[PDB]
């Protein structure tokens, strides 16, 4: 079905941005 | 619509920034400048006059003595006068 | 002989919920630079059980 | 052949402000403390400042304002601007 298809995607790409946000910003990133 | 997939729980995610984080929300820190050398100064505490242009009223909570905001400056003659009719300037 | 007098009125502009203090010093056994006013007050009147 | 998924995107814009949809807003510069409480304009600069980091400025419009000094040098004067009358005592 496509909506519960989206609504996992849209919460599968959450925690993945938030880790990214999270280790590029520790020591050597971008600083977000 | 009945089930609710993809659960995602979050663990150390949240843990990564520190434990102390969690409980107390931590303190900010002010900026570091140069001309100042090394007089780390806080935000609770100002020793001398500012000055009060577009600026904030601050509030005292309690003791510690502090400085002002200054609003109005002059020098005029000091004309001879007390409490009374003694003026002698012999 | 008698000089020009001056009338004179004071500020009629009150403050109405602002702490303040006025300070008149004679300002001749100061230096020439500027004096710092530092003042050891209490604090604010909270609302306590 | 198709073009899914377009995303109409009109809701997020306006979440930071409105006013900046059609103006993109003046900058504003920070706050020194030690440059007591003064506030710093963008756009003008009063107090004469040396010439060296301070790229070439320019002007605009009235505003007696200061300089980048280049050269600042002290000497000993002549006695007399020109002419014969040269008189001292």
């Amino acid at each position: 079905i496509g909506p519960a298809a989206l609504k996992a995607v849209y919460d599968m790409a959450r925690k993945g941005a938030r880790d990214e946000i999270q280790t590029q910003m520790r020591d050597g990133g971008l600083f977000s | 619509g009945g089930m609710t997939g993809v659960l995602f729980s979050l663990g150390a995610s949240m843990v990564l920034g520190g434990v102390a984080q969690m409980l107390a929300p931590k303190a900010r820190t002010p900026r570091i400048q140069t001309t100042d050398n090394g007089k780390q100064n806080t935000y609770f505490s100002s020793l001398d006059n500012m000055v009060a242009q577009g600026n904030v009223l601050p509030v005292l909570y309690g003791e510690m003595r502090v400085g002002s905001r200054v609003v109005s400056q002059e020098i005029s003659t000091a004309d001879e006068g007390d409490g009374g009719q003694v003026v002698v300037i012999g | 002989l008698w000089s020009s007098y001056t009338e004179i009125i004071d500020v009629k502009q009150c403050y109405p919920n602002t702490a303040l203090v006025g300070v008149q010093v004679d300002s001749e056994q100061f230096g020439s630079q500027q004096v710092s006013r530092n003042y050891h007050l209490r604090g604010r009147i909270l609302q306590v059980p």
